[PDB]
């Protein structure tokens, strides 16, 4: 797996590239925002239970064909496969979001989870409304005021929700 | 999704091309008529429970023998699944509105609805007449500007000749 | 039924029923006035051929009337009516505005032709024409070529042939039919392998690496893989899916090996027992005891019956059994 | 022995061309030329299979008479013998698979800092 | 194809709502500067054909083992491939920033391009760089800071729409990587 | 012919369906952008004799070897028929111009002309020398408006990106 | 096909010379009207339905003989036929109102019309007499005079654009005749 | 795997034929060139190393682009798989040469390598140069003089060519 400066790093050396300054200074501006990147993940990693479960109880208030009797969601240990099916994706997304780029996401998460689903018979759509449920969820979240200094953290944010994108869009 | 931009793009691509000036130049029209096709939309949804709810009884009260026995509006969970599909259709007017074209209606509304209401007995010309309602009673200086009715109305009798 | 031995054939079993049955041959050239059973049961072959088990609706029909109507006339199937259903925009909203270029090639092979592509110079004789003259000179590639007035009639619907020598193709992309055509009762949305929006084939037609035949309705037989290429000098991940060459001194240690793939993987049904193990389920990881369904093997000879023990016991299922 | 007469190239290059699984690579590992003349030519059956207990599975033996029992197999089948019927047990199976190392089994108490 | 427009429709249509006048703010403020965003596009499709021909060039220039033999862009048809593979990723990324939308070359352009490459033998590291060239000639073509080619605009800021069309160039990498 | 007009009725004609709002929304762009675009045709109609005449002049300022024995500009025919092909390039420029599209340039400028000027045995790079003259000295405030430069400028470089 | 703006540039082609500012008024001319060319034309898309069915059946019934066993419009089939064969005019006479230019019908539509009727034994009173309803509908949807339907307009004049549908519905009867 | 002896007993095993009196002169004659074909292997094995070593070197001594960066061999990883890529095949030619025949060569050395070569994207004509340098380098070593009593053994040598042409063939 590779974070965002190993990333850069591999870039150059497979055409054996010195790097440049202005690689340096695309460097610089994420040690930049070091803290402002800390803070988001602190934010979900503190409410990560509450954003699992109120997304998937506003699952099932929607979908109730899911917990009905034939269900894919029906029993007590598909219901806790599907809780810690949602726990799982929140877990590689938090990764990604302090790697800086989605190798860890793609790579030990979403690889070969379509097929996963097709050969359990789950129905993948209803999964990626799951992850857009959770991904408002921490969203609305990480735009909170408290307990941080004031100021601008925007395209870290939108950088986290392409994420939450990129495994909703790699389960169906 | 049949919109503005759907068609110049899918035409740029279907021709292998860049986006032409041609293509930049529809948009403007977009652009143009976005402060009066938006007015309309969000004066549906400002408004709407009280719209469909006049529209369902006035298709009951020209064809009353729907609540007969044996016929499509029997029971109560009837009149209100005809409620419900009322409501269907102004949504995705609303829908249409804010896209631009008719996507929205031709996507989820029109394709496949003639084999529904005919396998499921339902009369379509008692789903015009709530729609016919709706646009004949639809009053332009005070409902909404005098252009966004236009843009309003000719959206609601697109669903009139794709229904008969 | 299944098998190869039972009513003495083995291509109907393999889901080419139906393909085997008719013929729709089209016969007066044009439509007599006053009688249409007949060209209506070519329009809907035509569709049923052409568009690959889709729905088309009523209200989305209604508007390839203009193109029913010429064929009705003195116009041809192959020229006036299969040609111009490719250049409308229920074909072109199915099989090339949701999938890339090399998707929509696949898919008129299928379609239009009736086969597989083999290697990149099938692909590039077709991408060229698109990237200098547009999708509608990218359709007439298919038509206007040497292939299709001499494997198909003027007035026939082109039949699947990609199964049979006749289309001289080679043996690779026999393999890769069935990767297309999986039955009857199969559509394009209704593959697992394409859903309307990837490519079918892409890494298996570019290398004419062959894929090993599941047939359809077996037991298993939702056996289907992801990719990802080993090695460093593309820097791809090892241990995704088992390797197919054989190689090295486990080759023909424990005799002759083969590659068994099994799909059904349940996290109940492991143990020694025939109900779950209760209890905390799941380790500290949290994962799975198996973290995804669909593993493949490369086992030796006399490593293959305790093999099958361990995999049917566990909750398995084999989908193909293949030597090396 | 991670000196470079013990090393095999021949395991690794199939181990990350996805040929041999780990559980295949363990045991071309034990059953490999340098570990049957710096552990196997060294020792009698008895410890032998303490040995092979304790790096395998992952745990100490039970008692003596474990190692009196086991110690029949290396004898009446071989070292290859004895390696698959270790490694196809249901304590192998059930803890590492096919797909995981093996390592020593719950070796310190989570309070204490001694541990075994 | 989803523009703008509607991907909002099928956000709100998972709701069952309508579309109401708090989330039409976004549309209108995107109504707002469409003339930005039309006089951004046009300045990238006016010299396209230079931004391709300078990518590649630069890319071959960076790493000189591309054109030795046996390498990726050894012959003249390997290079005139290179160069239609690179013109095709600079359309789809114009009909994206044109669309307002990314949806465009998720699944037309990018769906399956990073198996293809790699079925091919294509290097990955140097379709990056080049991209990375393209966006940085794209950015500097959004903003007039171009060296030698300055494009006369109406006065005003137009770095949201670079950040927009950068971000149309990560995920292009992303995809191959 | 591409222009507005023509790809949304080629649009609507190959989905076999009636114009529809999108379709008229289009072509109020052409409206908003006719008081811009046709004073640049007719600035280019009343101005083509040294337009032209800067321009190939300028081609052969850059390559003065054209004018050398075996070359495609020895005599003065050769010449002659220099200035018409750049002639006949600046009239389709003002015929795209006035169409709205991209149509007259593709249609009988740009198709076929590879072919034409390998076998002939013509340099691209002189004809793209006296187009990329053109453009660079069109002075926005005084030979145009602010927006009619912008509309003739983006023609002007769809046919250097078209034969380089 | 051909809109009012590439008529005038395939007429000075032939001539070669540069479209001047002589006989571009004609064409901001019709930009000056094209909001009344807008509304015209979807005062006639947006009541085709009724045109086209209210046009077949007054055909039918002011020649009964139609409906007779072995008429044209006999069985539902051919009923059906009738139907389709009059949606289709009304939907080119509809593109080239909108393009401003009949050059659309020209080849699209009426070229082959004339003996593909007597190929299939259509008889061709009644298609000009159902055209000729149809275009007297037309009329009355350009200009506000229809009867129980009145659709909202600006105040103006549109006798132009309701003599040029007439003459879009002359030459259809003419290419039949 | 089969020897040269076992080969013709599975022949006339899967027949169930008694060897013929001929074919007992067929083996007889293979063991009468016992000593020559061991003292082929022996110089080879004696040589080994500076076989594949000098082999490599003058392979990238006319095909640079592979040690240049980007190329196949541009690592010290990559270019350590490639030496121990040239041993193998060596290792198994030469057991194929004390065995007779190449089923040990065909067996576990060759099936599967043109495929495992095109899933990495290893150039396999520069590896087919690469058995053709070792080749001759090889052969030439096989004609010296040095250590062995004066006279024929052209024929072993003809059979020892015939194994690296069979290992090149297989590779592209
Ligand atoms: C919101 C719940 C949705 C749902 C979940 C569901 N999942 C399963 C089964 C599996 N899920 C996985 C996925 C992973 N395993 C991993 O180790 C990782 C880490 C990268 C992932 C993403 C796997 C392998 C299985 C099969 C193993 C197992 O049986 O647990 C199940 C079924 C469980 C069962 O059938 O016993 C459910 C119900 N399903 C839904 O309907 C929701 C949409
Ligand atoms: C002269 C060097 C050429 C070259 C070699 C090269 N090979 C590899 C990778 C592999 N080679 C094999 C081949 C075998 N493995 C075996 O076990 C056997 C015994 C029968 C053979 C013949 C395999 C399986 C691999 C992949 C495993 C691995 O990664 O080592 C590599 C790449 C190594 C890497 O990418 O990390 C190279 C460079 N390549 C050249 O360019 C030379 C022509
Ligand atoms: C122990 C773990 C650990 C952390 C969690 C971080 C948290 C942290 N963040 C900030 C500092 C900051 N943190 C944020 C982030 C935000 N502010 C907002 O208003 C938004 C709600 C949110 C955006 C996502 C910003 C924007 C700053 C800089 C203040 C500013 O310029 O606005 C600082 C002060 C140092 C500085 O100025 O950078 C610290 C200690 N660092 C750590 O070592
Ligand atoms: C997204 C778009 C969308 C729609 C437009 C509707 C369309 C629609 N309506 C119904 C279903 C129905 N629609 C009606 C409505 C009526 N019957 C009448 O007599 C009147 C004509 C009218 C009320 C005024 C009724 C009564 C049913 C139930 C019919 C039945 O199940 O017997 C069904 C079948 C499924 C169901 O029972 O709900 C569907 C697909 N639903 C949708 O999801
Ligand atoms: C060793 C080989 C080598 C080259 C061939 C050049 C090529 C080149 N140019 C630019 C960078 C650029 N290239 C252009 C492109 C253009 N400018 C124009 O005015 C024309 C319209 C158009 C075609 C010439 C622009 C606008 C920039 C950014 C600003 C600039 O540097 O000029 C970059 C980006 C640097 C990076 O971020 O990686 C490179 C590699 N530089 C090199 O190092
Ligand atoms: C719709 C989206 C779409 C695309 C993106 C392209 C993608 C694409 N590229 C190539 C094919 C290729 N693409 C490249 C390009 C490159 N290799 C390099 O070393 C450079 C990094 C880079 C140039 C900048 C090369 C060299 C080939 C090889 C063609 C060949 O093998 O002859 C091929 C298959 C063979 C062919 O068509 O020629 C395809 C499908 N095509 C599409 O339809
Ligand atoms: C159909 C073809 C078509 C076009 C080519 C554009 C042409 C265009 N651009 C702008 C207008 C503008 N364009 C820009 C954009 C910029 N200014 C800068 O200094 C930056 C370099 C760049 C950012 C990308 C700005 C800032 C305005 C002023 C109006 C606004 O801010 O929205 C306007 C409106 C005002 C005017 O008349 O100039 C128009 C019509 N619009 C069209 O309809
Ligand atoms: C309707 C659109 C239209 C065009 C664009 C031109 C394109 C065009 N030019 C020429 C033909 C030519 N065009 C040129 C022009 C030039 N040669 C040069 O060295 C410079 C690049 C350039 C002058 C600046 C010359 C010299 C010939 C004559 C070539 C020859 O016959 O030897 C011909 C061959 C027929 C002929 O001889 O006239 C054609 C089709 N003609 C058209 O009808
Ligand atoms: C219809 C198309 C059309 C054009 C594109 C221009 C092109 C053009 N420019 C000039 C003529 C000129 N063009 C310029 C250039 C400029 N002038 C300035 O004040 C700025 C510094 C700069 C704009 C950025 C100058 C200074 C002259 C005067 C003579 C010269 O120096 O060339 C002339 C000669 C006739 C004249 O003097 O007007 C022509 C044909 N004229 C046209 O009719
Ligand atoms: C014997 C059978 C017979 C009929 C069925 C009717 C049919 C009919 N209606 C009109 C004539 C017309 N028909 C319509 C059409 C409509 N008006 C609307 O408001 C609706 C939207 C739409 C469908 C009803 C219009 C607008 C006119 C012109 C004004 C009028 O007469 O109402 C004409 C034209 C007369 C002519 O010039 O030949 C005919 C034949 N009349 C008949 O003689
Ligand atoms: C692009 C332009 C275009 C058209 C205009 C139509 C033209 C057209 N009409 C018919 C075919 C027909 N058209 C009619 C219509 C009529 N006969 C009458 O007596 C009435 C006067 C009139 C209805 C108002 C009938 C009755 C048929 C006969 C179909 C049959 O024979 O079953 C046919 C051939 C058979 C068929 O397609 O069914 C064609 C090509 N199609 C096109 O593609
Ligand atoms: C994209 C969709 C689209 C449309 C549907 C039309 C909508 C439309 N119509 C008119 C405007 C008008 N429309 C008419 C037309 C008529 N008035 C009559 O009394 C006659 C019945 C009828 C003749 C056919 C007239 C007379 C005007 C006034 C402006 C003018 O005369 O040009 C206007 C400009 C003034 C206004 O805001 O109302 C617009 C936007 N235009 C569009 O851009
Ligand atoms: C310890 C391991 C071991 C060996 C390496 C062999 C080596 C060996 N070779 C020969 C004997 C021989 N060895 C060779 C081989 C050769 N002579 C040449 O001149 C060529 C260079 C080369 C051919 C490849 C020949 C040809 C003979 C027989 C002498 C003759 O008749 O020419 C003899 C003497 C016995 C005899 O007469 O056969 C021995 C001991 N035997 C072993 O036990």
């Amino acid at each position: 797996m590779l974070d965002a400066f190993a990333k850069v790093v591999a870039q150059a050396d497979a055409r054996g590239e010195f790097l440049s300054n202005t690689q340096i200074d695309a460097l610089s501006k994420m040690v930049k925002e070091g803290n402002q990147r800390l803070d988001i993940v602190n934010k979900v990693t503190s409410n990560a239970s509450a954003i699992v479960t109120n997304s998937a109880r506003a699952l099932f208030a929607e979908q109730p064909q899911l917990i009905q009797p034939g269900g894919n969601a029906y029993t007590s240990r598909r219901m806790a496969a599907c809780l810690r099916d949602m726990e799982i994706v929140l877990r590689y997304v938090s990764y990604a979001m302090i790697a800086g780029d989605s190798s860890v996401l793609d790579d030990r998460c979403l690889n070969g989870l379509r097929e996963t689903y097709q050969a359990l018979g789950t129905p993948g759509s209803s999964v990626a409304v799951a992850i857009q449920k959770m991904k408002d969820a921490s969203v609305a979240l990480a735009n909170d005021t408290t307990g941080t200094p004031i100021g601008d953290c925007s395209s870290l944010v939108a950088e986290l929700a392409g994420y939450f994108d990129r495994a909703a869009v790699s389960v169906v | 999704m049949k919109s503005v931009i759907t068609t110049v793009v899918s035409a740029a691509d279907a021709a292998g091309r860049f986006p032409s000036n041609s293509d930049l130049e529809s948009i403007q029209g977009n652009i143009q008529r976005s402060a009066a096709r938006l007015e309309a939309a969000e004066k549906l949804a400002g408004n709407h429970e009280a719209v469909v709810k006049e529209a369902g009884d006035a298709c009951f009260a020209k064809y009353a023998y729907l609540k007969n026995p044996g016929e499509a509006g029997e029971n109560q969970e009837k009149i209100n699944k005809c409620y419900r599909d009322v409501d269907h259709y102004m949504r995705l007017v609303n829908y249409c509105l804010v896209v631009g074209g008719t996507g929205p209606l031709d996507e989820w509304g029109i394709a496949g609805a003639r084999e529904v209401y005919r396998t499921l007995n339902l009369p379509t010309s008692a789903y015009v007449a709530s729609i016919a309602y709706t646009r004949d009673r639809l009053c332009v200086p005070r409902d909404m500007s005098a252009q966004a009715g236009v843009e309003f109305s000719a959206y609601l009798d697109y669903l009139i000749n794709a229904l008969s | 039924r299944l098998g190869t031995v039972s009513g003495n054939s083995s291509l109907d079993k393999l889901g080419l029923d139906k393909f085997l049955s008719e013929s729709n041959r089209a016969y007066t050239p044009r439509a007599q006035p006053g009688f249409s059973s007949e060209y209506e049961q070519i329009i809907s072959a035509t569709y049923k051929q052409l568009f690959g088990n889709a729905y088309i609706m009523d209200s989305e029909r209604a508007e390839m009337a203009k193109q029913e109507s010429m064929f009705r006339d003195g116009q041809l199937t192959l020229k006036d009516f299969c040609r111009a259903l490719a250049k409308t925009e229920q074909y072109k909203k199915r099989f090339f505005d949701s999938r890339p270029l090399y998707g929509a090639i696949e898919l008129n092979f299928k379609n239009i032709l009736g086969r597989t592509p083999d290697g990149l110079e099938h692909y590039r004789a077709k991408s060229a024409v698109y990237d200098t003259k547009g999708y509608e000179a990218f359709v007439d590639a298919f038509f206007d070529d040497g292939e299709y007035d001499e494997v198909y009639d003027d007035y026939t619907v082109p039949f699947y042939r990609g199964y049979k020598t006749e289309a001289n193709l080679s043996m690779a992309a026999f393999t890769h039919f069935f990767r297309m055509v999986r039955g009857s009762s199969t559509s394009d949305k209704a593959n697992p392998n394409s859903m309307q929006k990837d490519i079918p084939l892409n890494y298996y037609g570019i290398t004419k690496t062959p894929l090993a035949v599941i047939a359809p309705g077996a037991a298993g037989t939702a056996y289907t893989e992801s990719f990802s290429g080993t090695g460093s000098w593309q820097s791809g991940r090892a241990g995704l899916n088992a390797a197919r060459v054989a190689l090295g001194v486990p080759a023909t240690a424990n005799g002759k090996s083969f590659r068994v793939e099994v799909t059904g993987y349940t996290q109940p049904g492991f143990g020694i027992t025939a109900g779950t193990a209760v209890g905390k389920l799941y380790k500290a990881n949290k994962l799975s005891r198996y973290p995804r369904s669909n593993k493949s093997y490369v086992v030796g000879f006399d490593e293959l019956t305790p093999l099958y023990q361990r995999i049917t016991k566990n909750g398995g299922t084999i989908a193909s059994i293949t030597p090396l | 022995q991670i000196l470079k007469s013990t090393k095999q190239p021949f395991l690794e290059s199939q181990l990350r061309f996805n040929q041999i699984s780990i559980k295949d690579f363990i045991k071309g590992l034990v059953l490999s030329a340098p570990f049957r003349d710096l552990n196997y030519n060294v020792n009698n059956n008895y410890r032998f299979v303490e040995i092979c207990v304790q790096r395998v599975l992952g745990r100490d033996i039970y008692n003596e008479r474990e190692k009196i029992a086991w110690s029949i197999i290396i004898a009446t089948q071989g070292l290859e013998g004895f390696i698959d019927t270790l490694l196809n047990t249901q304590e192998y199976l059930s803890n590492f698979g096919d797909s995981i190392v093996p390592f020593q089994r719950r070796r310190i108490i989570p309070q204490r800092s001694k541990g075994e | 194809m989803l523009d703008a427009f509607s991907r909002v429709v099928v956000n709100s249509d998972a709701k069952a709502a309508y579309v109401g006048g708090s989330d039409l703010q976004a549309l209108k403020s995107f109504i707002a500067d469409g003339n930005k965003r039309l006089d951004a596009v046009n300045s990238i499709v006016s010299n396209a054909s230079c931004m391709v021909s300078d990518a590649v060039s630069g890319m071959i220039c960076e790493n000189p083992g591309l054109i030795s033999p046996g390498g990726n862009c050894y012959t003249n048809r390997r290079m005139a491939a290179c160069l239609r593979d690179g013109e095709i990723i600079l359309r789809y990324v114009s009909y994206a920033l044109l669309a307002g939308d990314a949806s465009v070359l998720e699944d037309r352009c990018l769906n399956g391009l990073k198996e293809t490459y790699i079925a091919l033998g294509v290097p990955t590291n140097s379709s990056i760089r080049a991209v990375s060239i393209m966006k940085a000639q794209a950015v500097a073509f959004i903003t007039n800071t171009a060296t030698e080619r300055k494009m006369s605009f109406a006065a005003g800021d137009c770095t949201s729409l670079a950040s927009e069309v950068a971000s149309y160039f990560d995920r292009v990498g992303a995809a191959i990587s």
